[PDB]
């Protein structure tokens, strides 16, 4: 029985930071890879940023790129995102995906409202 | 970002540009030239072209006479049968796919393609484990024709269900390859809730090597007007048999090991799709040879068709 | 209303209920069960299985031999290069329509499938006509010291078999869904005068129909006082040409006899089984021709096995 | 270059009778048939009455059943329809149709207000 918690994140403002959690539980985690993507208010899931199940090379969206950095812990099975310098349009409300895909394991979520 | 996984597929293909759709919903025009996609429909029309005259008249010639039951000849009528059950079970969804683009009859359509094209690689395989077992017995001699051959076809529908049903049940699953217009055994993604990791091993292993083992083993044992010929030539075309064999599934057997291993690199939708398209000339190929090289039948064949 | 026209079709199908759709934009199993439009596409599929195989070994034998090159063998060559064409260009379609149940490529899907099933059965009908003179030629013998001819005769061929199946793609007449809505055919059924059908199916009865078999019956009754070599060869060939003829008859008058009742009683109750059963019976004449050409003439049999079993 | 003339109609109270018309122009009238099809506001076309080319046989809906009532003339190119004790549903735009179908040729029809 897979479960993914969604730690980290809520009201901050603009030009801001924050940094999301993903603890992932009942699965052999460092087997797959993990992915952040996000729920903009009216707009469609936009995939953030993806990494490898090693960890060794990450990838980021256009939208965000430089600007967010992923990380993860194969040994405590979580995935991190270090959101600096936020914008407006950043509000949304993120989710982390398995595999490489943009279908998310149904997640607590986080309402990061900028 | 090298591929796309989702809940039924992969996509090797990255999905940055939020071109990606999935191979059930719409068509993967995106992934090579649509004219390459009419190349398929047109290579596989002809699989199927040529695929059900001489299986299905292979299958008749052999019925219809009394004679000619030779186990030779019960494993190559039980080719038959699997190989009219690739071109209307397997290569008839595929052919409607090549078309279309996608699979557009869904997940269980995938499962068509995937499961009777297994079939047919492997009651083939466990065929030539059989003839390999045939032809060892007879030469060397270890004991001083329509019982052990018939229990031998028993052996072949029974290992290859061992093969092809699991996918269908669980363990592991059949999944859209290349160019998302066949399927096959689940290489790309470990997806470990249903364990496609722990059956690969199983699949080159058990289902493929073991029996390498077995026919090279019996092959092996040979290296030191009707006896003379009915040992030789039946013997040396169960050799080419085998070697027609290991030039038809070597291309997509070691593209899957290598997608296996590496999971999530970056290949395109060309690299599997040729391979895995190769072989399904597994239909075809074997009573080629069955005409071609054993004329015994080729006579009897005539008498069917020239009455 | 008995049936149920339309712009471009005519569903024999009172719209009372309101259930009629167009066999362009919705599938049609409110006609007939969804499982007897299956019955089609799998009898359709027979057609193309047993049809490509046949139509080109017979071309690929005919061609690859220097021998073999009497006017029969170029007309039973000439046929299964249309045959093929019948193969490709008409049954992908109807097979592909009969799985869908509706023309769902379009108004240009409906013209492929009717138009080389049109040829088909124009030019294996014109070609009964080349054959009927050529047998009649070498009996009778109206020219002395006579015995080229061939290929202008495929030429004739293709000129009188265009002269029906092209016109209702230009204008004069159109291609109609019949039936169940899967095969397709000249317009019976609408006058449409604005394409002028009822004045073409006029044309097609008498000239492309009536007027052959006269030109047929007409030499077969030079040959009714008469009936190694020219003992067989006139025999034999002779022989297949009136078999050849007698599975024509025997494929497309269900078609042509149903096609005029319907010209006659347009408007008339009749259901969709009625037209569609003679319809996708006279597919057949892609296949029947060149199965003659194996079974009756031997000369040809032995040389297939020789491309066959090399 | 096919014409059809749509002429009779207008408002007319409940339970009240009225006579509408179609004038054929540019084809063979008597070679085919004619029907009369009306436009509610708001749904989709219906199919009121209909009759054969020499105008034996006359068909109508279970709506208008009896109530209304088709007849033509084929010397003159003439379609007529007497709708009678009308109702408030009745309240379209009536055109005339060429063959069997529900295709209205030309436009406008006659705005039949009850
Ligand atoms: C066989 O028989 C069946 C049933 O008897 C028949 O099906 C009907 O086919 C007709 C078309 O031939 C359909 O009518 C159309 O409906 C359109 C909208 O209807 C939908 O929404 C309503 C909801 O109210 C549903 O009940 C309905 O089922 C539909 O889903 C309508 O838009 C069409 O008409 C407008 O557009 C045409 C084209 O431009 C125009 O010519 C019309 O005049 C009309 O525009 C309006 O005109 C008025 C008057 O000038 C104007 O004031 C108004 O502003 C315009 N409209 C607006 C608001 O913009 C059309 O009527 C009908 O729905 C079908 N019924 C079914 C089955 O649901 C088949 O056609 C028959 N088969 C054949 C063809 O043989
Ligand atoms: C490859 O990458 C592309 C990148 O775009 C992916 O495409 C996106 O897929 C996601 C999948 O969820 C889509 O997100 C969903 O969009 C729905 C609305 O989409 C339509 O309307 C919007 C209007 O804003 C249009 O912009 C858009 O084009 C569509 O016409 C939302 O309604 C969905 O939200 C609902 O479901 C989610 C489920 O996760 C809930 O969380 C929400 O609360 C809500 O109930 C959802 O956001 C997204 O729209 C797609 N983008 C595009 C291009 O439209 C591909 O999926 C990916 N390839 C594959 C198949 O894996
Ligand atoms: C739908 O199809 C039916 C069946 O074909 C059509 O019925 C036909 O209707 C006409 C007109 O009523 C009949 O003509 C009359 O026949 C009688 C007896 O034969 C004759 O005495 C009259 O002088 C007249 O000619 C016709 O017979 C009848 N057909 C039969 C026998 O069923 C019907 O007309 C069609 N519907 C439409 C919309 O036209
Ligand atoms: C896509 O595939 C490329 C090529 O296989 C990957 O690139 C490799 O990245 C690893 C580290 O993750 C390096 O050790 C290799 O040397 C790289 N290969 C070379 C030489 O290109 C890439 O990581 C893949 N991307 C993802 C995230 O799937
Ligand atoms: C075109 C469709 C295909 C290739 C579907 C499935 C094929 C397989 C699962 C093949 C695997 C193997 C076979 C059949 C033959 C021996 C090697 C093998 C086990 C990799
Ligand atoms: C399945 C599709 C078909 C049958 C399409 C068209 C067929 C015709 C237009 C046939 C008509 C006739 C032929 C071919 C043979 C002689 C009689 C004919 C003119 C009625």
């Amino acid at each position: 029985q897979v479960q993914l918690v969604e730690s980290g994140g809520g009201l901050v403002q603009p030009g801001g930071s924050l940094r999301l959690s993903c603890a992932a539980s009942g699965f052999t985690f460092s087997k797959y890879a993990m992915n952040w993507v996000r729920q903009p208010p009216g707009k469609g899931l936009e995939w953030v940023s993806g990494i490898r199940p090693s960890g060794d090379n990450p990838t980021y969206a256009d939208s965000v790129e430089g600007r967010f950095t992923i990380i993860r812990d194969n040994d405590k099975k979580m995935v991190y995102l270090q959101m600096t310098s936020l914008k407006t349009e950043d509000t949304a409300v993120y989710y982390c995906t398995r595999g490489y895909g943009t279908m998310t394991i149904e997640g607590q979520g986080t309402q990061v409202t900028v | 970002m090298n591929g796309t996984e989702g809940p039924n597929f992969y996509v090797p293909f990255s999905n940055k540009t939020g071109v990606v759709r999935s191979p059930f919903e719409a068509p993967q025009y995106y992934l090579a030239e649509p004219w390459q996609f009419s190349m398929l429909a047109a290579y596989m029309f002809l699989l199927i072209m040529l695929g059900f005259p001489i299986n299905f008249l292979t299958l008749y010639v052999t019925v219809q006479h009394k004679k000619l039951r030779t186990p030779l000849n019960y494993i190559l009528l039980n080719l038959a049968v699997a190989d009219l059950f690739m071109v209307f079970g397997g290569f008839t969804t595929t052919l409607y796919t090549s078309l279309h683009g996608y699979f557009v009859f869904g997940p269980t359509g995938c499962n068509l393609e995937g499961f009777f094209a297994t079939l047919g690689g492997e009651i083939a395989l466990w065929s030539l484990v059989v003839l390999a077992i045939e032809r060892y017995v007879v030469v060397c001699k270890p004991m001083s024709g329509e019982n052990h051959a018939i229990m031998g076809v028993a052996f072949t529908w029974v290992m290859a269900l061992a093969c092809a049903a699991p996918p269908l049940v669980g363990w592991s699953r059949y999944i859209p390859e290349g160019m998302q217009c066949s399927c096959g055994i689940d290489y790309y993604t470990p997806h470990e809730e249903t364990n496609n990791e722990s059956f690969v091993i199983y699949m080159f292993v058990v289902h493929f090597i073991i029996p390498l083992i077995v026919i090279f083993f019996c092959y092996g044992q040979l290296v030191f007007a009707t006896t003379q010929k009915a040992e030789k030539e039946v013997t040396r075309m169960v050799i080419i048999m085998v070697i027609a064999f290991l030039i038809c599934w070597l291309p997509y057997a070691g593209v899957a090991f290598y997608i296996f291993t590496h999971q999530g690199s970056d290949f395109g939708p060309i690299f599997m799709t040729i391979p895995a398209f190769f072989a399904k000339t597994s239909a075809v190929y074997n009573p080629v040879i069955y005409i071609m090289m054993n004329k015994q039948f080729r006579n009897c064949m005539v008498t069917t068709l020239c009455c």
